[PDB]
């Protein structure tokens, strides 16, 4: 809905218009597997010491 | 030309560089080969300065 400009005939343009907003991740470039099926791998560092 | 005009034009023309990308994973084609984008500004030569 967010409005680019008036368009002279009171009639908005918008992102709508131009664009196909959705919820997407930021980066769809790395996946993981865990015995041949999909999960998030969350590797967890030890402290030193 | 007033000096101001002078600072902002290398300001511009003398700029840093912006990359993107090319067939990365959003594409449905999904290309085999994704190669990056190098766009470069940098004045390094006195010539190039003026």
């Amino acid at each position: 809905n967010i409005i680019l400009r008036v368009n002279e005939d009171k009639s908005f343009l918008r992102i709508k218009d131009v664009a196909k907003v959705e919820i997407g991740a930021e980066q769809y470039n790395s996946t993981g597997r865990l015995n041949t099926s999909a999960a998030v791998p969350i590797i967890i560092n030890l402290q030193s010491g | 030309v007033t000096a101001n005009d002078v600072i902002n034009a290398v300001n511009d023309q003398n700029a840093q560089y912006a990359t993107g990308k090319i067939g990365e994973e959003p594409v449905v084609n999904k290309s085999p080969q994704v190669i990056s984008i190098t766009m470069q500004g940098r004045l390094q030569t006195p010539q190039e300065f003026e």
